[PDB]
């Protein structure tokens, strides 16, 4: 992700 | 005919509508050779996709274009799609509508880009976008139940009472087999086996699919494992070395119900089922208790249903009955359900037209597809 | 009068509690002659350990009992400890507790063996086994911050926040100085210089410790290095012959950031440090950004802090200020941090007793030490 | 008609592209008289090169311009290549491109010098330098495996998987036939035969090619050889004297497996292959176990393949099968390997044009060659 | 290591 | 070689 996790 | 493609975090399948088995079965990985070509005799292609890579996976930098059900690399993603349609399925996309499946609670940018790609790269006559888990319930021949999908990037719980699912009670958890693969290896280092690269990660993937199992009583089983023997199994590595694994056979699958071992505060997979069914109406709760369905390749562990049934029983009040449905071929329920939906005559009106996409751009997917 | 010994892959330091510097500073190598003795007057021994081996390294076959922070030869492992207590420290371990260090993510059998051998061969009053990276922060005196321990065989990074560790975010890299010695020796051959035997590894270990340095911009430098000779340095071998090295001065330490030269698929030390803190949650990342601690003899390189801060700055958000802490004495931080713990009054309750080991055995360390 | 020229540490082979056997096969020696010609000058040249020196080796001082695959005298080398084109193959080299073979891990100074002169002295239209081991696999017609190229000066093993070579796992051993002759030069003195000069060393080169062989097991053979005379062989000296050698027949080829007799801290060729394959990835170890390619004039010994197979099975896991590929014509495998490349239309693209050398200099070889 | 690396 | 061996 963008804000959070890696994705 | 209409084509059915079900992109997954690690495993992607494709086939034809009305078929009982997907035509193409190959993992969705693209790798690039880190080393430099020395010989000019063969082609030595720039990149390899699918079963081609795993055959030569020792010398490739394997990358997963989709992470947690989100396509991180769009440049690599079209390589799979081009490979699926021309190399495996060997059909021209511009004659047949194709359907794609997605996890719930995905970014709006994920499912707007694919529609742009479909109508600009492959120029498919029609398209559709359907949630991964809802199609699984269709494969079981039910329309009132809750589906436990668990793949590689997403573990989403969705209750479905009618032909459409409830969006408000959809609980999505980013704990799946790929996290499990990352978890056994750090624990496997306790026994003296080191696996760091992505090439050996698929070797790590193999041992989980064959030896890992769910223990009914984690506390009792670990005490049993303290006596040694009767549980250690021998596995042969592709190198030739044989490794033995003790308590780790059940410890890694156990992490589903106790995520505290992996360091995220979310509750176990058994618990999030209870939360989702609390968010729905009281009357519909009775039906969903008796219609609990497991799906996804993670749920393949032996005895996973029995321990699951025990755990929910303790949390749920004793009045309502819990029956967990585990069909033998739940590995491909997402694709199989899509084949049924594609074969339906009513679905000819829920296709999206190329002309309709032109008038509204890629934003039509939010309003039409669900 | 507790004993603080920190066995390392190549270097071990032994001293006393409450001191500021390790008492004994000698290499951790056991070697045996490959020839047969001719003169009977001189009292030849069987094997030589420590600086004595270094004095006669030209005749011996030097071997490292510890590889990648793992004891691959437990017989030799007793020999070094036998030499430490009775030759270097000249004290009896039977009356003082002794503390030992180890890298994280090590096999449990490795720490199982050390407890058994020391309680049965030397019969100490007590032991404590603690993570090398954990002891590093004590020397700094802080309470929260990411510690980068790049020793000789293990490169590991551990996040700490207010004294609470995060086992899930701990990342271990098996790329450290010994591998760099192997990389330096293959890249010296292009100038016409051959170093093959194990005794010729130490001379290569000497050349890097004085002339090799970290360049701020690798891409800028090789063009400068290939355009002049100002970067060339001259070194004299013990046999009298003199060595000149050009561009290789910065290329060898560059592998710490570009492991693709070694063929390893792991991320760079800057990337792994960035990757480790990404595994942590958002809340502590700001504090952990400003408390980056480097340690280990690998980080002795001039200009390494400037390169690490520059590399992390690109990956980290621009708003944050990255602060690299480089105390001048960081070579001995692990031991010096150990002196504090043995001197702490609260620490006396966490000593493992002989009675506790007697009732349970070597397995007591797993539940009593992290 | 491209020109293939193979400068070897002990033996140089040259021919034409597309052929099966080298056209001109003459030794790589340059010698000069150590005395004065009392008789008139009926053609006493300054130096004799090639088979001419071999005919009159008793008067000249034989010196190899090539040592360990490294040119120690660039003057005498120009003589052999000048003699090659105008005395052996009788072709002008200004009209055809030339191929050269270089051992891996050689200093950059060697390979830049051969290029600079050939573009300036013989003015070749095009040029290319290839690895000796790489061309050896080409002769076998395979695509994946590890090649053992042990010539007169160097022994190097280069593993390749599907046309991709791993530069990190390349192990170079400075143990070859010339050392084996020197070991014979030391052990033959026990039976009374004393050879001193380098011209007399050529006789030792002959006896090893006719009587030396690889024994299946050293320990039983030495016991058997010390109990009977069945292994005795008679060799005739050029002067008419006859010599007999017993246990030494198998002792010299045994040194390729136990270099401790020569005092070298390196390990045996069987062990070195094990290190290289262990350094390779786990996923590719299966394929290269059955694809071990053997080359070089050193391994002409009878029974070397049977012996070579034995220790690898001991070191490797018993599950995997071991196959040693030993083509009968592995002696000139590099030449025939280099022959087919010159015949490939694809290779015409990668020719080093004269203009490219002019605009860049001798540094182009590093960028345009592996 | 036993499986993987040399240790 | 220069430093090391004789080559
Ligand atoms: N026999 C098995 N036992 C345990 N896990 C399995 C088994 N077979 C497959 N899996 C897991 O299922 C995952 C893929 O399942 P699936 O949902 O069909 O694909 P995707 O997750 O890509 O949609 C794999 O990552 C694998 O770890
Ligand atoms: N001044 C220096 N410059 C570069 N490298 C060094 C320097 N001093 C030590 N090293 C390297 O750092 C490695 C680790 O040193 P040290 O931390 O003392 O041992 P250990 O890793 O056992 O704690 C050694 O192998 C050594 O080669
Ligand atoms: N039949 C044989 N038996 C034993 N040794 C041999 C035999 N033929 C050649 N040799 C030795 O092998 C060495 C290397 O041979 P070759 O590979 O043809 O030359 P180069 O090393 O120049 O490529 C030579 O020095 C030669 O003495
Ligand atoms: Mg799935
Ligand atoms: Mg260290
Ligand atoms: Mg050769």
């Amino acid at each position: 992700w963008x804000a959070x996790c890696p994705a | 005919a209409a084509l059915v493609v079900d992109n997954g975090s690690g495993m992607c399948k494709a086939g034809f509508a009305g078929d009982d088995a997907p035509r193409a079965v190959f993992p969705s990985i693209v790798g690039r050779p880190r080393h430099q070509g020395v010989m000019v005799g063969m082609g030595q292609k720039d990149s390899y996709v699918g079963d081609e890579a795993q055959s030569k996976r020792g010398i490739l930098t394997l990358k997963y274009p989709i992470e947690h059900g989100i396509v991180t690399n769009w440049d690599d993603m079209e390589k799979i799609w081009h490979h699926t349609f021309y190399n495996e399925l060997r059909v021209a996309p511009e004659e047949h509508p194709v359907l794609l499946t997605e996890a719930p609670l995905n970014p709006k940018a994920n499912r707007e880009k694919m529609t742009q790609i479909m109508f600009e790269t492959f120029n498919t006559p029609a398209m559709y976008v359907a949630i991964q888990a809802v199609l699984s319930l269709y494969a079981s021949g039910r329309t009132t139940g809750i589906v436990m999908d668990s793949g590689d990037g997403v573990t989403h719980t969705v209750p479905i009472y009618e032909g459409y699912a409830l969006p408000h009670a959809i609980l999505r958890l980013d704990l799946a087999g790929r996290d499990l693969t990352d978890y056994l290896m750090k624990i496997l280092t306790e026994r003296g086996y080191s696996f760091t690269t992505t090439a050996e990660r698929e070797i790590v993937r193999d041992i989980k699919e064959k030896l890992c199992y769910v223990a009914l009583d984690f506390e009792q089983e670990m005490a049993t494992a303290a006596s040694s023997s009767s549980l250690e199994k021998s596995y042969e590595l592709p190198d030739g070395q044989v490794i033995t694994i003790g308590n780790e056979r059940f410890r890694c699958p156990e992490a589903l119900f106790q995520p505290s071992f992996l360091g995220m505060e979310s509750a176990g997979i058994h618990e999030t089922t209870f939360n989702s069914i609390m968010k729905c109406d009281v009357d519909i709760r009775k039906d969903l208790y008796a219609n609990t369905v497991l799906s996804g390749g993670t749920t393949m562990y032996p005895g996973i249903a029995d321990r699951m049934q025990k755990e929910i029983t303790a949390l749920a009040p004793s009045t309502m009955k819990i029956k967990i449905i585990a069909p033998p071929e739940r590995k491909y329920s997402v694709w199989i359900g899509g084949s049924i939906l594609a074969s339906l005559s009513t679905f000819q009106q829920m296709w999206i037209s190329k002309q309709e996409y032109d008038e509204s751009g890629p934003s039509i997917v939010h309003r039409k597809c669900f």
